[PDB]
């Protein structure tokens, strides 16, 4: 009956929403903590859908833990879980996005992150590609050399987490923005 | 000395992987002579190698690629020479295929692009790629580009135009596996448009 | 009882990556990851090979080995050659599960916890 989703907002936050028609024009609560040795408490910031608790919100302050939930109708539990949080990271999205170009070659710089085994990827195309081509690196520097400068190139940026140390449910950032460039200069459309 | 050279090859039929080696001097009295592994395996000691005309080879699933195994040459019982080899470290790719090269009409370039059967492998599936190419009737100005993609692009205005070019394509293990260059793919041809 | 504190973790961090962390991946092929409740933690990288010792070789209850298994095989073979003075209704995909996130976590060291 219960439907769950768990996302680990940069090591920041996790969000834990869920859905039950059945306990619709109800108040669901929310309780967790970070041991198996040690008391639950209960949620200081809930989500709301349709005038309802949906989710809850907890500061996990870039701590890696296993979370270990509950979520009662009152005392009695309707969901019972616990996982690795970030299992379900999402990584920020890139900050401040560079550009150097030099003749048929370009490199893509911006703000790392603080925390490791991440996949800094840009994808781009011309108007002559029938999709995105891609590389990326272990850090937010990555060269394209091959490129050409009298053609117009749309751009983008994320990051995602590497599966050998974060497992395989992870969310990979939001693109940032597109950006097109012809001749080593900015341009408005491609 | 009775020097020689070994590579391994993961997963190269299912899931069983190969052990090649073959001595440094091309003559040598091989009547006498015998392989034997022995280290970093599965429940046994040692494994023998078949002599397959000039080659010594194995075969199995009982490689286990945690530390180093003792591959020695053999005359009977006696051990000529030993060599201490990881078994992850010499590892030699499965060469590339399918190589072809379009040329674009309006984006004035050339579409490289080829295939490897490491996509579809569980461990060596990570690999670096080294694909060369020159003009036909030159000697040893031959241009190397490495790319971890099995697409790349040349621009017609950084080539010679009216001239065959030949091009092939190579890899190397990357990302916790090391060893050797492939063989290369064969060749592919193509003639660049005149100054039109 | 034994300290895995002088262990070359980055020896035994590259043969998780090479095929151990895989193996784990070949035994576990059929389940949803997402279907799994973790319950095992570790901290540093001595903890965790203490609790990775414990959950591969210690027969539980529901699981009566896994010794036999070829990632069992490889993380024995691993310990052996770099720890120092190391000796040596079917919930067995649970505890493979339980496995892999101690791995996981082996390979994070350097994030903090409560
Ligand atoms: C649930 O909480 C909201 C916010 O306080 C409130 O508007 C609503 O009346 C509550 N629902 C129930 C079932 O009492
Ligand atoms: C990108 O990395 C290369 C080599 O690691 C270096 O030459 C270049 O300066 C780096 N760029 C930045 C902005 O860090």
């Amino acid at each position: 009956g219960v439907q769950i989703q768990i996302i680990y907002f940069n090591l920041e936050t996790v969000q834990v929403t869920w859905q039950a028609s059945k306990y619709s024009r109800t108040n669901l609560t929310f309780h967790y903590r970070f041991n198996g040795d040690e008391a639950y408490d209960q949620c200081t910031n809930y989500l709301l859908q349709e005038g309802h608790t949906s989710g809850c919100l907890l500061d996990a302050e870039q701590r890696d833990d296993i979370l270990y939930f509950s979520i009662r109708n009152g005392t009695h539990p309707v969901f019972t879980a616990s996982r690795w949080m970030v299992y379900y990271l999402k990584p920020s999205s890139p900050k401040h996005v560079r550009f150097s170009w030099h003749q048929d070659a370009v490199t893509v710089t911006c703000s790392d992150l603080s925390y490791g085994d991440l996949l800094y990827e840009v994808q781009y195309r011309s108007p002559f590609d029938t999709e995105w081509q891609s590389k990326q690196e272990n850090t937010c520097n990555v060269t394209i050399e091959g490129l050409d400068a009298e053609k117009c190139y749309s751009f983008w940026v994320r990051v995602k987490a590497m599966e050998d140390v974060y497992g395989p449910d992870t969310y990979p950032s939001d693109w940032s923005e597109v950006t097109c460039w012809q001749r080593g200069e900015i341009r408005d459309a491609c | 000395d009775y020097s020689f050279s070994c590579y391994s090859q993961l997963e190269v039929n299912g899931s069983q992987h190969s052990l090649t080696c073959a001595f440094e001097d091309p003559d040598v009295n091989i009547t006498n002579l015998e392989f034997e592994i022995c280290g970093a395996l599965v429940e046994v000691k040692c494994l023998n190698f078949r002599k397959l005309q000039e080659i010594y080879f194995i075969e199995t699933k009982k490689f286990l690629l945690i530390g180093k195994s003792n591959i020695c040459v053999k005359v009977g019982e006696k051990s000529l020479t030993c060599k201490k080899i990881d078994l992850t470290t010499i590892v030699k790719p499965e060469a590339p295929f399918d190589l072809s090269v379009v040329y674009r009409e309006g984006a004035n370039d050339f579409v490289v692009t080829f295939n490897t059967s490491h996509l579809q492998k569980k461990y060596v599936k990570v690999l670096m790629h080294d694909v060369a190419y020159r003009q036909e009737k030159d000697e040893n100005k031959w241009t190397h580009v490495n790319l971890s993609s099995t697409k790349l692009t040349l621009l017609q205005r950084k080539l010679q135009p009216a001239a065959m070019y030949e091009i092939k394509v190579r890899s190397i293990p990357d990302h916790y596996f090391k060893g050797f260059w492939s063989e290369w793919s064969p060749s592919y041809y193509f003639r660049t448009p005149e100054i039109n | 009882m034994y300290d895995f504190t002088n262990c070359d973790f980055e020896k035994i961090k590259a043969a998780y990556l090479s095929t151990i962390s895989k193996d784990l991946i070949t035994y576990m092929s059929g389940t949803k990851s997402t279907e799994f409740n973790n319950t095992v933690s570790c901290s540093n990288r001595p903890h965790c090979l203490t609790e990775i010792q414990s959950l591969t070789f210690n027969p539980t209850a529901g699981c009566a080995s896994l010794a036999k298994e070829m990632f069992a095989m490889k993380t024995k073979a691993a310990l052996a050659i770099w720890c120092p003075g190391y000796s040596e209704t079917n919930k067995c995909l649970e505890q493979v599960s339980q496995l892999q996130g101690l791995w996981r976590r082996f390979n994070r060291p350097l994030l903090k916890q409560q």
